[PDB]
């Protein structure tokens, strides 16, 4: 229905500020109930929740983690998501994820997202 | 919070059942009467798609192959019949309390 | 068993009637309407907007003289000027002093709006009036959507039951109607081709994705001034603009009967007009005779606090002795007074008590418990608040005093 | 394309900041004709991403400004919302005419528009600003959306593409045309309008007293529930008591965006 | 409106119509409606002196 | 306001001028709400 | 002291120059009865001497902007005369909406809110704009002091103390509350009116008549003086000729600012 794509660089220089994007192709941003998120993968360490934001009212939750150094954003103009993350690590290597959430009318969306975009790896590497 | 998903692994009998797992360090039930759990289904070459979410609540364009349920932390999958599509990767995924934490992974073949 | 009764076309209120038959046991019917529609027949004839008028690009020639190109737009004009745009310091860097030679063609179309702002002229007809109603025949508890066409029955349980025609063949929704915004007007719309400029009407096209466009905007065309290149024109402001701020309110506010204007499918919902009749086809089988139901003995009434309001003021006692602790339809033949129940249980050698709403100072109305004629009769006292948020739950047949 | 190939132009604006000549920042639209304030802009320059930007045609050559140096006024400033193509989104109050200015490095540029905006309030309490809090009705704004929806207007080669605008001529060599898409279509919503003070109700025999105190102007619209309705529209703004007669076969009234009250009278 | 016996007392007798509202999603406030004051209205539809 | 998430208020009478004092459920009915409360319904104002 | 103490708050406005935001200066209280278009405003940032400055909460960090950046405007711009704790001195004129706003490195900041802020003329002759000279009459207008005359308002810890605003919730631990003065208040003070044209007074037998020429709409207040005054009582823009019957009882004369007149005839 609401197909996702994923963008950005790979192999960013090391201890910089990192940054991809992510477009909703056919879909809405401005509407409430579904929320937008972010995702890795690095190896061996599992998937990972990093923040996301609401499409209406659009203030975001970080992990406490890396809230020093994550941002997320929004573009109504262009429908796109997108994410910045300043110093990166080594072993940030992941493939990264963008997902739509499912129509929130319940305290279940928290965790229950959905359709995805198809991955952007990411090897932080010289 | 993290959480344990136990076995690592289960590849055995197409044309059974089975089970995996999941031990939460607090527990996953809310004042307001809700098992707030997560099931992701990893499929290789693709993104994660859902099984049961609420701890024993299908999706909604889902087979009946399986179920589930829990309480507090102990929380259980339940696979039904094993067909040989189901290869793959399952996951114990964590909603109430910030950060959103997630299994490490119970991988599924024949 | 065939039954012939009239319920008044009246939302929320309960027409509790009785069926008895020569020497069995009284049926108790409870029915009550919950919406009671009223879906005239709408043809549509055109959708109108907003226009925007379209200024094509001049067509300018130095010492020339050029030809109109007849084309076919919606309200296409088009001119030729001579002694246009002049010497090279004019704006089209012509070296002419006349005989410079401009031509302005200019359309009409509509909005980019037009798709999800626009108004719809309807024709309207023949009214499909339509219930929904909650029944209770014999104990029982089916809801059921009725046309009150007279030939369309529902099968309750062994009953069928056909909702009646209604008199009057009233309708709000006058021959010609408008919708916008989510509201009716009763606007007298001219036909695809009668638009006039200035009101509504002035852009009509037969659906939002047609193709053939009509324009009376009356868009005059004009010299242009030297300086700059440019297509002048003078032209009338539309319509659509000008009944949107002088139409008068719409007819869910100027509706008379009390009716309720919905566009969705389109709609008049609870009308207070009229009344229905329902015939019945009541079978055996559900109406029992008195062998098992309570039969009365000795009934005696009293009317302890009666108040003539537009609600169940009244209070009824009765004292009985009957066979069995059980069930008797309740019921008062006449209009003189309204039950809030059917049926109502008694005991071996009891009291019972009853509400009603009630009517003229003193009440003499024939009670019926399950085959008696009991009398209650009172005097009833002045009510409380001469304004209410409800409507009548009885007749007035103005026998006061 | 998205988009990558169109260029703006000069054209004719009555005012410039002296007198009349060439303008960059024209004005060919505008369209006023949603509720609650929004305009769109339609001018001979661009908007784009290399971020919020403004590239202009100016002798030639091409330039580009931000868009927190903009400035639009029609009575009061005016706050842009968002820049897209030729087009331009912002949240503007009342008025009889469309300024737009902005300077580069000691010049300022002007453009100047007769173009009646209009305040098109929502409901039944006729407002000019919106209010901080208050009941939730059905509105049409010019969205933020810059998606195709539909709506296409037309452009041509005379090396890059141009409007096909009435304050440019048209080539002879070859009519090379093309469509290009409007943003921000006026589409639905839900929107915030305000709520009339609780209107006071005094009883009386077959009658209803109202003592209203609006806070703005406001729409009394009563009727009575039987053959014979009486429609009575009122616009009220000051504090007024009117006197209402009220049957038994019934009447209703309308306070401004409050639900409808229905009144039924008793002996 | 409010009537309020000397001008440093403690009770005001406050009849002004105040009716609160439910809120809108999005961020914490306390709505509410109520009348125009009655001070400014009879200042401003007083008759002469 | 007197915020509650996933709770149940009770008014508190002061004896102010015009003391109105009422509870609305439903609000702020999301964490991204306002309130920062985690519940969709059961969050729980007292306004005063 | 409050500069030292206290702490601003990020609040909810309207229009935060893109829809609603938490905005850090917020309006949670105009105030305009006074006479010659003085306005009061207690906004959701501090004023302090550090001279004369805004500093506001943004983030949980503090900020500092001086205040010759801020600017606010309700349909003409203002003119700020003061700024102290939470409160600010402005002289605006009559409007629908205050609309504040600030820049920094490239956000422009701004809240609007709809208020009726109106400009309530001296005196008999209505001005909108006052006189460079005239009369001198009585005016309560908001001083300039912001000494402690009796006005406070609560405030409470959630480290520093915060207003009680209603755009915040009530902490749980301690109600530990106080309060602080309100500035700028109310105070008397001599304030210059116009004095209107002259009116031209042209006798005749038991009757005056009056040629007048008001250069803004001026009152024309007349009354005999027996048992029977006829208190007449009209407002006047455009020339006019009134004639008024004047008896040997009384006839007393006022056109706006002017001293009380008197005249009444003789056989």
């Amino acid at each position: 229905q609401v197909q996702v794509q994923e963008s950005g660089p790979g192999l960013v220089k090391p201890s910089e500020t990192l940054s991809l994007t992510c477009a909703v192709s056919s879909g809405s941003i401005n509407d409430d109930s579904y929320y937008w998120t972010w995702i890795r993968q690095s190896p061996g360490k599992g998937l990972e929740w990093l923040g996301f934001i609401h499409g209406g009212t659009g203030k975001s939750f970080y992990n406490p983690s890396l809230e020093s150094r994550v941002t997320i954003s929004k573009d109504t103009s262009r429908n796109q998501f997108s994410l910045t993350l300043s110093s990166v690590s080594a072993a940030d290597t992941a493939v990264y994820y963008c997902a739509r959430s499912h129509f929130c009318s319940n305290t279940f969306c928290y965790g229950w997202f959905d359709v995805w975009g198809p991955g952007i790896r990411v090897t932080v590497s010289s | 919070v993290v959480m344990t998903q136990t076995p690592l692994s289960l590849p055995i009998t197409p044309g059974e059942p089975a089970s995996i797992s999941c031990r939460s360090s607090q527990s996953l039930l809310h004042s307001n009467g809700n098992t707030y759990l997560h099931w992701y289904l990893q499929k290789p070459g693709q993104s994660p798609q859902l099984l049961i979410y609420g701890g024993s609540n299908r999706a909604s364009g889902v087979p009946d192959r399986f179920s589930g349920s829990g309480s507090g932390t102990d929380f259980t999958l339940k696979i039904s019949k094993v067909e040989a599509e189901d290869v793959g990767v399952y996951y114990c995924v964590q909603a109430i309390a910030f950060p959103w934490t997630f299994g490490q992974g119970t991988k599924v073949e024949i | 068993y065939e039954h012939a009764t009239t319920m008044p076309s009246q939302a929320g209120i309960s027409y509790n009637t009785i069926v008895n038959r020569a020497g069995y046991a009284p049926l108790p019917i409870s029915i009550t309407p919950t919406k009671i529609k009223l879906i005239p027949t709408v043809n549509l004839e055109y959708v109108t907007c907003h226009y925007k008028t379209g200024m094509d690009s001049p067509a300018i020639k130095c010492c020339g003289s050029q030809e109109c190109t007849p084309t076919y737009r919606p309200d296409e004009q088009c001119k030729v000027f001579t002694g246009v745009y002049p010497f090279m310091w004019g704006g089209a860097y012509c070296f002419c002093d006349t005989e410079n030679t401009q031509v302005s063609k200019a359309y009409v179309m509509k909005s980019d709006d037009c798709l999800a702002d626009h108004a719809e002229a309807y024709k309207a007809h023949t009214a499909s009036v339509q219930a929904f109603l909650n029944i209770t025949v014999g104990e029982h508890s089916i809801v059921t959507t009725v046309y009150v066409n007279g030939e369309t029955p529902v099968n309750f349980n062994g009953v069928k039951i056909t909702a009646g025609p209604l008199s009057t063949a009233w309708t709000p929704f006058d021959r010609k109607i408008v919708q916008y915004a989510g509201e009716i007007y009763n606007y007298d719309f001219p036909e695809y081709g009668a638009g006039q400029p200035g009101a509504f009407g002035d852009i009509q096209s037969r659906t939002v994705s047609s193709s053939d466009l009509y324009a009376n905007t009356n868009l005059v065309l004009q010299r242009p001034k030297a300086g700059a290149i440019h297509v002048p024109y003078t032209q009338a402001p539309s319509g659509f603009e000008q009944w949107k701020k002088d139409k008068a309110p719409s007819l869910k506010f100027t509706a008379p009967f009390g009716c309720e204007i919905y566009t969705n499918p389109i709609r008049a919902e609870n009308c207070a007009v009229g009344s229905i009749p329902l015939a019945f086809d009541i079978p055996d089988a559900l109406f029992t005779r008195v062998s098992e139901t309570p039969t009365l003995s000795a009934a005696e009434c009293t009317l302890n606090e009666c108040v003539y309001s537009s609600d169940f003021g009244g209070i009824a006692t009765v004292k009985y002795s009957a066979s069995k602790s059980g069930k008797c339809a309740v019921h008062v033949p006449s209009g003189t007074a309204t039950l809030k129940e059917a049926a109502v249980e008694l005991t071996e050698q009891g009291s019972a008590t009853i509400h009603f709403s009630t009517a003229n100072i003193h009440p003499e109305f024939r009670l019926q418990i399950c085959t008696s004629y009991v009398t209650c009769k009172g005097d009833c006292h002045p009510p409380k608040d001469h304004i209410v948020t409800h409507p009548q739950y009885h007749a007035q047949t103005f026998t006061a005093a | 394309n998205e988009y990558k190939l169109t260029r703006p132009y000069m054209a004719r604006c009555i005012r410039c900041a002296v007198g009349s000549c060439h303008s960059p920042i024209a004005i060919e639209a505008v369209k006023s004709d949603g509720h609650d304030g929004y305009v769109r802009l339609q001018t001979s320059s661009q908007y784009g991403l290399d971020g919020r930007t403004m590239r202009y045609d100016m002798h030639g050559t091409i330039k580009e400004i931000p868009l927190h140096q903009v400035s639009l006024y029609t009575s009061r400033p005016c706050h842009i919302v968002d820049g897209h193509g030729y087009f331009l989104l912002a949240r503007c109050p009342a008025g009889d005419s469309i300024t737009m200015e902005f300077k580069k490095d000691s010049v300022r540029h002007s453009c100047s528009v007769p173009y009646e905006v209009k305040f098109n309030p929502v409901g039944r309490e006729l407002y000019t600003h919106p209010p901080e809090h208050g009941v939730e009705q059905a509105c049409q704004v010019y969205a933020h959306d810059a998606q195709n929806r539909g709506a296409y207007v037309e452009m041509h080669l005379p090396d890059k593409w141009v409007y096909n605008s009435d304050k440019l001529p048209k080539a002879a060599g070859a009519t090379l045309k093309g469509k290009l898409h409007v943003p921000f279509l006026l589409a639905d919503g839900k929107c915030t309008v305000p709520l009339a003070p609780e209107p006071m109700i005094t009883f009386g025999f077959r009658s209803v007293s109202l003592k209203l105190h609006p806070k703005n102007p406001t729409y009394l619209i009563t009727r009575q529930l039987a053959d014979e309705p009486h429609y009575t529209h009122e616009l009220i703004s000051e504090p007024a008591v009117r006197n209402f007669t009220v049957t038994e076969k019934g009447w209703e009234f309308v306070w401004g965006n409050h639900p409808p009250k229905r009144f039924w009278a008793q002996e």
